[PDB]
């Protein structure tokens, strides 16, 4: 992604204020959760029946985290998120076969939890910004599905 | 598809929104210009600018329509006709665009309803945006 | 959303069909795994070769699914229900690749029902595959 | 995109047999009549009140020609689809602001177009190659969004 520097910076310093320990669990369960068929590829992590189930399950939560621990490292190189998700796409477009949509999704419930954690201060020009991160990171381990 | 679960939240969380539901609206409104500039295009009789009175007014109108339907939850495809035409036959909204403003909507009502904002919730608010959504469309079948 | 003249048609399609149903099922299978091959990942427990008996077998389950679902036009939810379990909650199904289907569907009867296959008719088929597919769906949204 | 020689050629083969003056058009028409709102672009057409309206409109005929020309350049360049499409992606996401999501329906059209006219010769095998084809050209269309 492009992103301004006052965009480079908004991204930057709230992301700073993530607990990542926390935010990947929310994010990786409330996907399975609100887009369920997303479910069939972690028929190994268990119980995923309910929300809570999701919600309870160490196994969403230790992923959660392998995640946003990938999107810390991409927010990091924006200038070359090729370079970075580089085995990250082979594994999902190729081991995997997930479709890229998905990804978009996976990245628009991590916006809507950013909303929830630092309600106004995430700002329309803040979820702009964010949006732009999201697009590339999906594009980014999409571009092997092609 | 609004199980009765569904339906419960939908009225417990809009029902939390009361009167804020204006600002909302806009807020909400003005979300979907920023992140996806490209929906800008349907408002040219418009000033889009940030504290843009045009906006507001217009935010006003989507809160009220979103509540009119959450009401008439149970039957949102009579509780729309009129929207319905405006946005297939005259507007020729893309059914694409419709996709970002319930994602520019689920952000603001997140972004208003912390303690609130369950992954359960987070759910059904999500399901009936999308019937919303569907209803509003229908008419390009 | 399914006019009568939507559901006139539709039949007259599927009118024409008749018996080569079964075998136009199994060319559209054919013809997704062949342009949309990750669709194979569903299908693993198959034989996905160019004669398989098995995708014989489907194309003609489908066809006859799609046939039923013809038959009770203004039903479809009900008449569907079952395939909707196997499909959102059993398979699990990406509902995308409704799509690459009756795309793949509506090449075919094309391809076999050129003189049928007309704008308003191509038009009404899409409306109606559309829905069957969200039906099949609905378990999920 | 990539293509088997079997395949490069038989898309060509079978391109080859295609009416230029006409396919353009019915697929440029059945678009429009399959997918309404996508006439939003194209209200100074004249009349498109009906799918004869539409299917007859001249300014419909002639602009289906320009597009499928657009697809003649492409096959003479299934290496630099992005380098073919700039200027197009240029007109259609900066000005145009047309929705990617419309150029895989469009591609999706002219694949049934194509089925309608050859029947039993557009096999399966052919509709793939095709498949190909249009998916690359969506993408080169839509490079200016990326
Ligand atoms: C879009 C943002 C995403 C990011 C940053 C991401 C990141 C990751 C990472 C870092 C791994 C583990 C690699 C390893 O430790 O060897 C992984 C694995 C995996 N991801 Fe994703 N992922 C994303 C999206 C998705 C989506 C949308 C799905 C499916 C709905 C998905 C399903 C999987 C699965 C099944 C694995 C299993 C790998 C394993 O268990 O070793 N991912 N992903
Ligand atoms: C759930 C989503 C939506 C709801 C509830 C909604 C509702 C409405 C309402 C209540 C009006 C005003 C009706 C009147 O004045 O009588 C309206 C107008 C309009 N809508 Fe929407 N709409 C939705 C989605 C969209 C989308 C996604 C777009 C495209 C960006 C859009 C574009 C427009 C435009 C251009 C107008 C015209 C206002 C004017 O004439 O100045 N709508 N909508
Ligand atoms: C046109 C929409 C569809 C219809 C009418 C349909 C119909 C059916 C029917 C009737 C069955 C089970 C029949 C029986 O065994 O008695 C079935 C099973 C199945 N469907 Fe679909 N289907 C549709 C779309 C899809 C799509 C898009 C996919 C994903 C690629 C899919 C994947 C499967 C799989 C894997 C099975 C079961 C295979 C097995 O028995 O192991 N279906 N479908
Ligand atoms: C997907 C493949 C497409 C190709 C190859 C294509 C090709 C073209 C060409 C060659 C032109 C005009 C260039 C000229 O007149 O010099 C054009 C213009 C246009 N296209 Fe596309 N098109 C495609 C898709 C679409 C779609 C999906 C839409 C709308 C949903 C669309 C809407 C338009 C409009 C409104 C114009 C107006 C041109 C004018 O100003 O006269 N196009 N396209």
């Amino acid at each position: 992604v492009h992103l301004t520097p006052e965009e480079k910076s908004a991204v930057t310093a709230l992301w700073g204020k993530v607990n990542v320990d926390e935010v990947g669990g929310e994010a990786l369960g409330r996907l399975l959760v609100v887009y369920p068929w997303t479910q069939r590829f972690f028929e190994s992590f268990g119980d995923l029946s309910t929300p809570d189930a999701v919600m309870g399950n160490p196994k969403v939560k230790a992923h959660g985290k392998k995640v946003l621990g990938a999107f810390s490292d991409g927010l990091a190189h924006l200038d070359n998120l090729k370079g970075t998700f580089a085995t990250l796409s082979e594994l999902h477009c190729d081991k995997l076969h997930v479709d890229p949509e998905n990804f978009r999704l996976l990245g628009n419930v991590l916006v809507c939890v950013l909303a929830h954690h630092f309600g106004k201060e995430f700002t329309p020009p803040v979820q702009a910004a964010y949006q732009k991160v999201v697009a590339g990171v999906a594009n980014a381990l999409a571009h092997k599905y092609h | 598809v609004l199980s009765p679960a569904d339906k419960t939240n939908v009225k417990a969380a809009w029902g939390k929104v009361g009167a804020h539901a204006g600002e909302y609206g806009a807020e909400a409104l003005e979300r979907m210009f920023l992140s996806f500039p490209t929906t800008k295009t349907y408002f040219p009789h418009f000033d889009l600018s940030h504290g843009s009175a045009q906006v507001k007014g217009h935010g006003k109108k989507v809160a009220d329509a979103l509540t009119n339907a959450v009401a008439h939850v149970d039957d949102m495809p009579n509780a729309l006709s009129a929207l319905s035409d405006l946005h297939a036959h005259k507007l020729r909204v893309d059914p694409v665009n419709f996709k970002l403003l319930s994602h520019c909507l689920l952000v603001t009502l997140a972004a208003h309803l912390p303690a609130e904002f369950t992954p359960a919730v987070h759910a059904s608010l999500d399901k009936f945006l999308a019937s919303v959504s569907t209803v509003l469309t229908s008419k390009y079948r």
